[PDB]
């Protein structure tokens, strides 16, 4: 693809893949455990 | 605030903590830190000796003094001595300290610029109208028999565990979880938290307690609706970050600390339903009748009713009668809760050890 | 589906039955009926040799006509054999076509500039070339015959040079049959080709027989670095039920917004807390009618 | 109807019909077509 364009012709394709491309802690409340529930979203 | 309400790129802007250090490469930018670094008369790190001279050596033009009211103490009283600024803008919710040092702040930043009216803020619904409360609990016999006869240390922890404070604060939370009202309860004494949180079962948050147990505390209030009663002690009276919320329940407090009674009460000022039509912020301090708690409860109301807020006196509650669930009601329990109050107060060796 | 997708099939098409045999046009219609085909695919379908479709294989991945995968899966047996997959690489196949073409094209006007120089001088003994500037140093001093260095031999005039006009009938007789390629790139060109891959290709697959021994489904490794619309009718009747329900809610909201009855009155006064005309209208209807006649395998599941 | 999330290796439909009830249990080979 990087000569077809120095020679003239117009390619009809993207550049292949050969070109350059890209803890847990103690608890304190023991007499609920269980009943809190995970939030790691808002 | 500084990277989102105003228009300055992160290169200007650096933090001065424990965790982060850095500092910015331009001839001037913003710098945010804690009174407790700069005011620490202890050793410090070279980092941190190298960020405190560049302070000192560089001319700043004005400073932003959050929370001024710390700012009279012993150490913080140096922070305008030792940083050289032309401007001194001092902000706070709080303009009252016990001592008369908070009169020394004319001396420190200046003369008092400007005071809000909270009413004409309140009415047009700026911030919540709250509806401060003192909710009066009697004595029984014999726990005010034994308040008359020790010291004022015991004395304290004796007239916090009334059994009737218990039965006021579980029918407020009955009373206020089944019109949805998000609820925060604040009281200084640990033993007094956890007394509470072993009793009603609700989750209880102290200074000691690990960091992502009370993050997770706080979202399961935030967010989750079967916990819409959140137990706090001093932590949450300070300047921290916690969840909205309307119904504030004040139950012990550090003395008759004027500051602490707004700090509380501007949490709940930020409350979502400042929009909504007939919106009322619930604002009650349990009270121990006969008691110093009504001294020092009168003596915390002062800048309240100075700033316009009336405290208004609940002697009765309806639902004391045929309430479901009954807190020490016989009396063995309630002797069994006094007695518990009052007992309250080389290579190779080293694998053979 | 996409016209520019049968544009390229009868580019491919066209190719195979020009440039290749019969064969190679059988694998090629195969794989471009079936988007993706293993080998065992192939023998079932064209009942072809492993031997006899190596050839082919090999010509048709050496002009990039024809792009395998080397990925293997787990059957239930899990006898694993290493499955080779057959696609095409749409882009891939009309670049290497046009190369193709243009290096074909080249090289014969190559051909024909070597072609347009004069004759030569041919030593059939010793069968040397020789040109026009390198046969100037070899003459006797006779002055009739080219004589040869090792040889000593009379050369002879080549036959090329002449045939100029052959290989620009040669040129004529390509350019001709290649105007269809050229005028479908014309096409091409002006539009935009999607890059395929097998994954591409595996959303517009026909399956090539009942029970097939590779799957077509792709497994992915760790380490490889290489909505619903409801609607109410209502019968004029119940929009009075709707009222109702807007202002059950409310007056909900306004108890749960209202001030508690400790304040909005005073709790100081009491004590202190502690421990029939259906047969009327039938005979109207027996009336009217009187009237009226006077006159006249197991997985995991969500709901979706 | 059931059906298989993206997590899922092998993706899979299910049909409940109504009347016991009739069960129809398909395979698609690729994500988008299913
Ligand atoms: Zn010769």
């Amino acid at each position: 693809p990087r000569k077809l364009q120095d020679l003239g012709l117009k390619p009809a394709s993207v550049d292949p893949a050969t070109i350059k491309r890209q803890r847990k802690g103690k608890i304190t409340n023991t007499h609920m455990t269980g009943i809190l529930k995970d939030y790691s979203h808002r | 605030q500084f990277l989102q309400w105003c228009t300055l790129q992160p290169e200007n802007c650096a933090v001065f903590t424990s965790d982060n250090k850095e500092m910015f490469q331009t001839e001037s930018g913003l710098v945010v830190s804690t009174y407790s670094m700069v005011a620490n008369t202890r050793n410090r790190s070279h980092d941190s000796q190298k960020v405190m001279d560049f302070l000192t050596g560089r001319e700043w033009g004005f400073i932003i003094l959050d929370e001024v009211h710390v700012v009279p103490a012993a150490m913080f009283r140096r922070v305008v001595s030792t940083i050289a600024a032309h401007a001194k803008l001092g902000l706070t919710a709080t303009l009252v300290r016990e001592d008369d040092k908070i009169g020394d702040l004319n001396f420190l930043i200046g003369p008092k610029l400007y005071e809000a009216n909270w009413m004409e803020l309140s009415q047009k619904g700026h911030i919540a109208n709250v509806q401060c409360a003192e909710v009066w609990c009697p004595m029984t016999a014999e726990f005010y028999q034994e308040y008359l006869r020790e010291t004022a240390r015991k004395r304290m922890l004796l007239y916090i565990m009334n059994p009737t404070k218990f039965q006021a604060c579980q029918f407020l939370i009955q009373y206020h979880e089944r019109r949805g009202d998000k609820i925060i309860v604040f009281s200084d004494n640990v033993y007094a938290l956890q007394e509470y949180a072993l009793k009603m079962g609700k989750p209880f948050i102290y200074g000691s307690t690990p960091q992502q147990e009370r993050m997770n505390i706080l979202q399961n209030f935030q967010y989750n609706d079967q916990i819409n009663t959140i137990f706090l002690s001093k932590v949450g009276d300070t300047s921290i970050d916690l969840p909205e919320a309307t119904c504030l329940i004040q139950i012990s407090s550090h003395y008759g600390s004027r500051r602490q009674e707004a700090q509380r009460l501007g949490r709940i000022l930020r409350a979502k339903r400042r929009n909504d039509e007939g919106f009322n912020a619930f604002f009650y301090s349990l009270v121990s009748k006969d008691t110093q708690e009504m001294y020092y409860s009168t003596k915390r109301q002062a800048f309240l009713v100075d700033q316009g807020y009336a405290f208004k006196v609940i002697t009765h509650l309806h639902g004391m009668e045929n309430i479901p669930n009954l807190a020490y009601a016989s009396p063995r329990e309630r002797r069994e809760l006094l007695q518990e109050v009052l007992l309250k107060n080389h290579p190779l060796i080293r694998k053979m050890y | 589906d996409r016209p520019i997708d049968d544009i390229v099939k009868n580019l491919l098409k066209f190719v195979v039955r020009g440039f290749y045999g019969g064969s190679f046009v059988l694998v090629l219609d195969a794989i471009l009926f079936h988007s993706v085909l293993a080998e065992d695919d192939l023998k079932q379908l064209l009942s072809i040799n492993k031997t006899e479709l190596g050839p082919l294989i090999a010509r048709l991945r050496s002009d990039r006509l024809i792009s395998i995968h080397k990925q293997r899966e787990y059957p239930p047996n899990s006898k694993s054999v290493e499955r080779v997959y057959y696609y095409v690489k749409y882009p891939h196949a009309i670049d290497a076509i046009k190369w193709k073409v243009h290096q074909v094209v080249q090289r014969l006007k190559d051909d024909l500039d070597k072609n347009s120089e004069p004759n030569g001088y041919m030593c059939p003994i010793c069968l040397t070339k020789y040109t026009q500037l390198e046969a100037v140093q070899l003459l006797n001093f006779d002055r009739t015959e080219f004589l040869c260095s090792l040889c000593d031999e009379p050369l002879v005039e080549d036959d090329s040079g002449k045939k100029n006009k052959e290989k620009q009938d040669k040129l004529n007789r390509l350019m001709d049959q290649i105007q269809p390629i050229i005028d479908s790139l014309k096409k091409i060109d002006d539009s935009r080709i999607e890059e395929n891959t097998f994954e591409i290709a595996l959303a517009r697959l026909i399956p090539p027989q009942n029970q097939s021994h590779a799957a077509y489904t792709y497994n992915p490794k760790k380490g490889s670095t290489m909505a619903t619309l409801h609607i109410n009718i209502t019968t004029a009747s119940d929009e009075v039920a709707q009222r109702e329900l807007q202002e059950r809610q409310a007056e909900e909201k306004r108890k749960q917004n209202a001030v508690p009855e400790w304040h909005k009155q005073s709790t100081i006064g009491k004590t202190a807390l502690g421990r029939e005309e259906r047969e009327n209208e039938k005979t109207l209807n027996d009336y009217y009618a009187a009237l009226a006649k006077k006159q006249a395998l197991e997985d995991e599941f969500e709901d979706v | 109807l059931q059906a298989t999330p993206a997590s899922s290796e092998k993706m899979m439909l299910r049909l409940i019909g109504k009347v016991k009830p009739q069960r129809h249990m398909f395979s698609f080979n690729n994500r988008t077509v299913m």
